[PDB]
RNA sequence: CCAUAUAUAUAAUUUUAAUUAUAUAUAAUUUUAUAUUAUUUAUUAAUAUAAAGAAAGGAAUUAAGACAAAUCAUAAUGAUCC
């Protein structure tokens, strides 16, 4: 529910469908413009957003995944103290040091006024092709484009797949191998979810995390077949 | 006067009243506990009564109504409905 | 061969005459060469329980032998057409 | 209760399954019944006396007899 | 079916533990008699007291829904990647 609320006021302000084939960030309208800083590289839609949070609760939206992001805080004596007994410790049907908080959230930038500033919107806008930035790209190559990590990487002996809410305004899946270089791979192992990956990789394909995004008078038909085929009988 | 009643779905008591027996055991704690309210504490007066609350307790501290069966049982029969 | 007493080695008015003459007495041969059914109305009803639609197969038929004798019979089957004619059937002829 | 028919026509409904051939033996009780027939009327009848003290019921005293 | 109690068989009682071993079978899901309580009135139940009993435990054995699980190391197939 609060990835779908993000990716609704993402929507709202942004736009998507209104500017089609503009890839790349550039403020947009809502004299007033704002552009999105984090954690989305892109302002195109949202490759994760199915519209209506109730699909996650059936028995077809439950390998659906959504947007959020987790991080570790460590528990002040008074929080734990605070889960103790039966209340708060117990199973409702080892402890820790710290909790894992899961957060969706959005960060806008409003640009400022100026008449230089909005002819350079415009222009921006006008005559930049910036391309169809394809699969595999890495936008700008600054942090304003720079892929999205959004799942922990799978880190296995000589590469590392990553899932990414890439710059193409697609989710990608990015393996980095020890023979296409050392030194990248090195920096792969060590990515965590939530970074920036801002590294080209050997393969990089189309994730399968959207797949089950997509798929998201027969009373008449059953009773005239069963009249029909009464019917037939004879 | 008499008040028939229409055809019922049953006949049934919700909750019927059962002859619950006074444990004796706590009668002769409460003799006992009134007679050292009165005549004090460890008396002779009723020194008895100890007895017999030791006698009582000694082995256990402590020492259904069937109206709805027969009620289901006899409806058809007593309630007076006309013939089919 | 070890067939059980009992049982025997591997039409329908046939079992009707059969199963109907041993549980009323009537003559199988009346029923066999003498009635004729004629299915009147064929119906797909359903019934709505918590598990979904449980549909069934009505059947109305009628039998007689053309010489002042009749009976209507009512079958239903959740499985076949031929099982609620089957058993419409059945009903006629006890209804005569 | 409606006064039943299927009782005490069951000579009837057996020789209709007789003649028709339906049954094929006749049952052992059909000669019996035939010669013994069932009351089929079932008819409320009135009474004029009354059977312990002898008074007429039904009688109307005209003011000529007073 | 274990276990428990008993019977038969087997052991040339130095492979000795015959107070044993392990095959087969039997037994109980115990039963009877009163007394007091209640009773749907006994040919019922409980409690108590007597009587006979070694008799007092345990395991397995079917489906149907729901959710979880990729050390699913409970697999197979498929897809994808090197
Ligand atoms: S980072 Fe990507 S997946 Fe997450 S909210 Fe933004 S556009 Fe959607």
């Amino acid at each position: 529910m609060g990835f779908e609320i993000i990716a609704r006021a993402r929507q709202i302000t942004l736009r998507p469908e209104n500017f089609p084939d503009e890839f790349g960030k550039i403020p947009r309208p809502w004299n007033y413009f704002l552009k999105v800083i984090a954690p989305c590289p892109h302002q195109r839609k949202c490759p994760l957003q199915v519209g209506n949070p109730n699909f996650y609760t059936h028995k077809e939206g439950k390998d659906l995944k959504f947007c959020n992001f987790q991080k570790s805080i460590k528990r002040p004596k008074f929080s734990i103290e605070l889960k103790k007994g039966k209340l708060l410790a117990t199973s409702w049907d080892n402890g820790r040091d710290y909790e894992i908080l899961n957060y969706s959230y959005l960060i806008f930038e409003r640009s400022h006024k100026d008449e230089n500033t909005l002819k350079e919107i415009k222009k921006l806008r006008n005559e930049n092709v910036n391309g169809k930035y394809d699969i595999g790209s890495l936008g700008d190559d600054t942090q304003n484009s720079w892929p999205r990590i959004i799942n922990d990487p799978v880190k296995r002996k000589g590469h590392v797949m990553m899932d990414l809410c890439a710059p193409s305004g697609e989710l990608e899946k990015w393996t980095v191998s020890r023979s296409f270089s050392k030194q990248i791979y090195h920096d792969a192992r060590k990515s965590k979810k939530g970074d920036l990956w801002a590294s080209a990789a050997k393969t990089q394909i189309k994730g399968l995390g959207d797949l089950n995004v997509k798929k998201f008078q027969l009373k008449k038909e059953e009773r005239q077949k069963a009249r029909k085929a009464m019917e037939s009988y004879n | 006067p008499v008040y028939r009643l229409p055809p019922l779905p049953r006949l049934k008591v919700k909750k019927p009243i059962i002859r619950q027996e006074a444990n004796k055991c706590l009668v002769l704690m409460s003799n006992l506990l009134q007679c050292w309210s009165s005549y004090g504490h460890m008396s002779p007066k009723c020194a008895g009564l100890v007895t017999e609350l030791k006698s009582c307790t000694s082995e256990s501290a402590l020492g259904k109504s069937n109206i709805n069966y027969h009620a289901a049982r006899l409806y058809d029969r007593i309630n007076g409905k006309p013939h089919d | 061969n070890i067939l059980p007493p009992g049982v025997s080695l591997p039409s329908k008015s046939a079992d009707v005459a059969a199963g109907l003459h041993k549980q009323t007495g009537v003559d199988p041969d009346y029923i066999t060469r003498k009635l004729t059914m004629k299915p009147l109305v064929m119906k797909r009803v359903s019934n709505q329980t918590g598990k979904g639609k449980i549909a069934s197969f009505y059947a109305l038929v009628v039998v007689g032998d053309k010489n002042g004798m009749v009976g209507l019979g009512e079958g239903k089957s959740r499985e076949e057409m031929s099982k609620a004619i089957f058993k419409a059937h059945w009903d006629a002829v006890r209804n005569l | 209760m409606k006064i039943q028919t299927n009782a005490v026509n069951v000579l009837q409904r057996t020789s209709a399954y007789l003649k028709s051939g339906l049954l094929k033996e006749t049952p052992a009780w059909y000669n019996v019944v035939a010669s013994i027939p069932p009351s089929t009327k079932f008819t409320r009848e009135p009474r004029f006396k009354n059977p312990s003290n002898g008074h007429i019921i039904g009688k109307l005293v005209d003011v000529t007899e007073q």
